[PDB]
RNA sequence: GUUCUGGUAAGCAGGACUGGCGAAGAGGAAUGAACCUGGCACUGUGCUAAGGAACCCAAUGUCUGGACAGAGACCGAAAGAGGUAGGUGAAUAAAAUU
């Protein structure tokens, strides 16, 4: 079963993170950008080393497309969180989900 | 503005909402505190209401401070109710365990031979049955399942209760072929003693003289007479309005 | 992350401070189990706590009490309602989040073996001064009709038995292995397996 | 943080250097602009020269050495404005610089009397030996007779959740 | 703010003391007593045949608690070398009060107070025992713990007074006469 | 329990190396001589500093009844000579790390068969 | 907002000066015609204001003093004692005290 293999392949090679919010103020949301936390990264200086890296959301139960790709654009706040952009806008139903950080840089056009 | 004169409320709010009882047969829901210092005994029973009559009794009750010399004796007329109480038969037992959510039942164990009157409660319509109810259970005696069951009850329980049914066939005026079943608690001694006392008595008949004696005080639980839908004047006792 | 579970021992933490940290995790998809809810600590004298709770029982719906507030009387359920109102519970996202939480008075038998976490920033001896009073939630709730105190004392005695047995069972294996591995009979086979992997 | 500056200035009219006097003023302030502000304030109250007739010729910072961070005793004479009137007083402090002494007074009065730093005025700062000390507070620390243990616990790690069996504090 | 506060109590020749945490336990001729100081912020230890309390950098109202702690420890030591006593005396202008000792000196009954026909019953707290004095109107209490002894005596005194009568005409009562250590 | 007095040895918050107290100012501040190391190329530095007591943890005592700055630098460089920033497994190259891993992993396979 | 006249006053009646709402959206004071920031065609990337930074809810921590009252963060007078932190001026002193 290909899904079980594709997971183990990704698990061995990537860092792990979770999606927790869109970019927002107290009143309005900006769904083009999403906010991520990475496992053991806990300062803004530590987080700067990931700016530019590729990210992937893998979803095996999906009928349309099994994974969405994206890129980390900027650091956010003072405790090591980041801001990222994806080829499609993330649904509110997909918040709380697991994200993979891929250890190589890509250009803003590739996504 | 405040009302002109004071008066009490009509009826008690301790009984609201006043809805209809679900079935006609009551469970004893609360039992007196156990005491390990006494012998094993039963705490309750079932009875049927017959009717009323009156009696005359002698009395000598007066104030302790009353200065009268003579040992005055006086007749008093009193009304009384008669209840019929045929012997109940024991047919099983249940053990319970204490938890953060109250008492929960662990297992139930039944006698090897059960009566037609008690099996009749398990089906809905009396005259239409294949009667294959408890026919496979007796194997559990041969297999030692019963002996494993008693072990589990004896090992892990806080409260023990017996199951008893009433012999409806002795009271023909009821027009009833299904026995009534009640769960009754055992107080006194330790869990082991309680279980042994029960085991000795499955299938046997306990007379009312085991449980109660003359002059005792007892609590009676029942469902009242029915009166249908009714207006406020009778349901809560409110006054009738002006004639015009 | 969805699919991660965590078990928290609630003893010695200040109630309102732990609740904030827990609520954030529930919104990130973690399943949380809290154990020992009867040992959470509130600051100040118990006298003040009693008055704050009396003012709460006075609140009710004027025309129908079966709509009005429900006043919960168990340490587990009380701490549950403290966490509930630090989440967006009028909306679907909060109702989903709440169903990921379980709270127990004492420690149940299915959670004796599992390893347990703690939150140093919220422990009383870090976050408060020594010169002022405090009380336990188990001490307040006996005054407002909790009825299962003794059931929890019996549980607490089973835990102590399991702790001494597991520690005794561990220390023997530690001794056994550490005394074993110094031997020649052990150190020989290191070579015998390495001959086939070098 | 607070610094020490010395400002120099002269009078001018429709023509230059109308008086041959030069005036000076030592001040504790956070920056040069707050220093220059004080110079204007004092000139207008002790003499009557308003800014349009003044020119500042120099501003200099004053700095100590103290490479070994040696600890010294200082006494300070001050006043502050309350709701009633102006209140004078004297207090003693310990530190590694005159500025270190002065920043501790400003913090103290804000704590004890609810006053913003701009309503406090320093009159004199003096360095003192052990025989000169007047009030009770610092004398035990000056005579070198103090030891005490730690009351505050300290965290071992930056992690929010840790295993029950780990060491938690210090 | 006080820089340093220390208080000390000396352990006599026969006595033995131990400190587990903030519980302090005392043993000696008359028996054993113990008390837990976990509700006070203080550091307690045993050093060179003394019991020592200490604090640093504390407020005025914290040092009062330290001192109070030190006086309670001394009472425990004294009470262990000899117990304490309290003496009670019945007073009456018309109706003689009478006393009964029951349960080996653990229960006291009082009868005929101001002519009342109902009896009163008082129970002894802890280690305390009740005994008859020099004439029929006197009682003596004896025990190890100054707290337990004095609390008991107080409860008797506080209940055995007139109510709803003018106390400067009706002067009857049971009064605490004498108190001290036993010889 | 240890005490904060001249010659106490302390660690600072979230730090591995020892430092030493030189003078006591008030009931909450001290002057310390502090050791630290640049992981960029083993470059050490020792300097004096004023610090509040809520950031430090005491661990022991030394004499230093009378000494100069250069002497105490000597005391400090001896004291923390043995210590390190990180476990070497994270510093070494990939093949060396794998070689170290194998030792542990094989040892378990022996123990699980031998027990 | 700053000021004035009549009235015990009033979300009361009536004038003067400089900006508003009327005819004004957006972000902030939980909510509010008029208060704070600041004037609007339509898109994209960066930065700041006012106001925030345990959790609801995007971003939070540190240092030094006070304070124990179901207090305060939101909140009433003349009159006062008690507890505690500091200033100044009088004494006395065989630790200090008033
Ligand atoms: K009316
Ligand atoms: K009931
Ligand atoms: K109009
Ligand atoms: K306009
Ligand atoms: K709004
Ligand atoms: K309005
Ligand atoms: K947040
Ligand atoms: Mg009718
Ligand atoms: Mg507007």
């Amino acid at each position: 079963m290909e899904v079980i293999k594709k997971i183990e392949l990704k698990e061995r090679v990537c860092a792990k993170g979770t999606l927790y919010s869109h970019k927002r103020s107290k009143k309005n949301i900006y769904p083009r950008y999403s906010l991520i936390t990475i496992e053991n990264v806990k300062t803004r200086e530590a987080a700067m080393k990931y700016v530019g890296n590729a990210v992937e959301l893998f979803k095996p139960e999906s009928t349309k497309e099994e994974s969405i790709h994206g890129i980390i654009k900027a650091v956010h706040g003072r405790s090591g969180a980041v801001r990222a952009k994806f080829s499609r806008n993330i649904s509110p139903v997909e918040m709380g989900s697991k994200v993979y950080i891929k250890l190589y840089k890509m250009n803003e056009d590739e996504i | 503005s405040c009302r002109n004169y004071s008066a009490p409320r009509h009826g008690s709010l301790a009984y609201c909402p006043k809805k209809r009882a679900k079935t006609t047969k009551p469970a004893i829901k609360s039992f007196p505190k156990d005491d390990a210092s006494k012998p094993v005994h039963l705490t309750g029973y079932l009875a049927y209401k017959v009717g009323m009559t009156h009696v005359v009794r002698l009395s000598t009750r007066r104030s302790k401070t009353e200065r009268v010399l003579k040992e005055t004796q006086k007749e008093v007329l009193d009304a009384v109710t008669i209840l019929e109480v045929p012997a109940m038969r024991i047919f099983g037992m249940v053990g319970y365990k204490s938890t953060v959510n109250g008492l929960k039942a662990i297992k139930t164990v039944y006698a090897e031979h059960l009566d037609e009157q008690v099996l009749a409660r398990l089906r809905k319509r009396n005259s239409r049955s294949s009667k294959l109810m408890f026919k496979l259970y007796p194997q559990k005696y041969e297999n030692g399942d019963i002996k494993r069951d008693y072990e589990l009850l004896k090992r892990e329980s806080d409260v023990v209760r017996v199951l008893a049914h009433t012999q409806v066939s002795k009271i023909p005026s009821l027009n009833l072929k299904k026995a009534h079943i009640l769960e009754i608690q055992l107080n006194g001694g330790t869990i082991e003693e309680k279980i042994e006392w029960a085991i000795e008595r499955l299938e046997k008949e306990i007379p009312v003289s085991e449980v109660f004696s003359q002059q005792d005080l007892i609590d009676v639980i029942g469902v009242t007479k029915g009166k249908g839908k009714e207006g406020t004047t009778k349901r809560f006792g409110t006054t009738i309005l002006q004639h015009k | 992350m969805i699919g991660k579970r965590i078990v928290i021992d609630a003893i010695g933490h200040v109630a309102g401070k732990l609740a904030g940290h827990i609520a954030k995790e529930l919104m990130c998809g973690i399943e949380v189990v809290i154990v020992h809810a009867e040992n959470v600590m509130f600051t100040g004298p118990i006298k003040r706590g009693v008055g704050k709770f009396n003012s709460h029982l006075n609140k009710s719906c004027s025309y129908n009490p079966l709509r009005g507030p429900f006043h919960l009387r168990s340490p587990s359920m009380h701490l549950m309602k403290v966490i509930k109102r630090k989440l967006p519970h009028r909306k679907s996202k909060g109702q989903i989040a709440l169903k990921r939480l379980q709270v127990f008075d004492g420690c149940p038998t299915e959670y004796l073996s599992v390893e347990k976490m703690v939150c140093p920033r919220d422990k009383l001896e870090y976050t408060t001064s020594p010169i002022r009073k405090s009380y336990k939630l188990g001490d307040l709730m006996i005054k407002f009709g909790w009825k299962y105190e003794s059931v929890v004392e019996k549980m607490n005695q089973n835990e102590e038995q399991f702790k001494i047995e597991e520690t005794e069972k561990q220390k023997v294996k530690e001794q056994k292995i550490e005394e074993l591995k110094k031997s020649n009979k052990f150190q020989q086979r290191v070579e015998e397996i390495m001959v086939q992997m070098a | 943080a607070i610094n020490e500056y010395k400002v120099y200035g002269i009078k001018i009219d429709d023509n230059g250097v109308v008086g041959d006097e030069v005036y000076a003023h030592i001040v504790f302030a956070t920056n040069e602009l707050l220093a220059k502000s004080s110079f204007n304030k004092i000139l207008k109250k002790q003499k009557k020269i308003k800014p349009k007739n003044t020119k500042v010729i120099k501003v200099e910072e004053i700095k100590e050495d103290n490479k070994d961070l040696d600890v010294k005793n200082y006494g300070i004479d001050y006043y502050y404005k309350s709701k009633r009137c102006d209140h004078k007083g004297y207090k003693e402090f310990r530190g590694v610089s005159r500025c270190h002494a002065v920043d501790k007074l400003l913090c103290d009065i804000g704590g004890r009397h609810s006053v913003k730093r701009n309503l406090i005025f320093i009159m004199k700062v003096k360095e003192l030996t052990v025989d000169e000390i007047k009030k009770d507070k610092i004398k035990i620390f000056a005579m070198e007779d103090v030891e005490y243990p730690a009351y505050r616990n300290v965290l071992r790690s930056n992690k929010l959740f840790v295993s029950e069996n780990e060491k938690l504090f210090n | 703010v006080y820089v340093y506060v220390e208080e000390k109590v000396q352990i006599p020749e026969g006595c033995k003391v131990e400190v587990v945490n903030k519980k302090v336990t005392v043993t000696g001729p008359k028996g054993t007593v113990s008390k837990d100081f976990s509700h006070i912020f203080v550091f307690i230890d045993i050093h060179e045949e003394n019991v020592r309390c200490r604090l640093w950098n504390c407020r005025k109202q914290e040092r009062s608690k330290l001192i109070t702690c030190s006086k309670l420890i001394k009472n425990m030591i004294d009470g262990s070398m000899s117990g304490y006593f309290y003496e009670l005396k019945a007073a009456y202008k018309h109706f003689p009060i009478t006393f009964e000792i029951k349960e080996n000196g653990k229960l006291l009954i009082v009868k005929n107070f101001l002519g009342q026909k109902w009896a009163r019953e008082f129970k002894m707290i802890g280690d305390t025992i009740i005994k008859q004095g020099v004439t029929k109107d006197h009682l003596i209490l004896e025990g190890i713990s100054k707290e337990d002894v004095s609390q008991t005596a107080g409860l008797i005194q506080n209940n055995c007074l007139p109510k709803n009568l003018d106390r400067r005409i009706f002067q009857d009562g049971v009064y605490i006469a004498t108190k001290g250590l036993i010889e | 329990m240890y005490f904060i007095k001249p010659g106490c040895l302390i660690k600072k918050k979230f730090s591995i190396y020892t430092s030493i107290v030189i003078s006591v100012i008030d009931n909450n501040s001290v002057v310390i001589q502090s050791y630290d190391k640049s992981d960029n190329g083993d470059v050490i530095s020792i300097d004096r500093e004023v610090i509040n007591v809520s950031k430090i943890v005491p661990i022991g005592n030394i004499d230093i009844k009378n000494k100069s700055k250069k002497e105490i630098d000597g005391i400090l460089v001896e004291e923390n000579r043995n210590l390190k920033n990180k476990d070497d497994v994270l510093l070494m190259n990939d093949f060396e790390r794998f070689k170290e891993q194998l030792k542990k992993e094989v040892e378990d396979m022996v123990i699980e068969e031998m027990a």
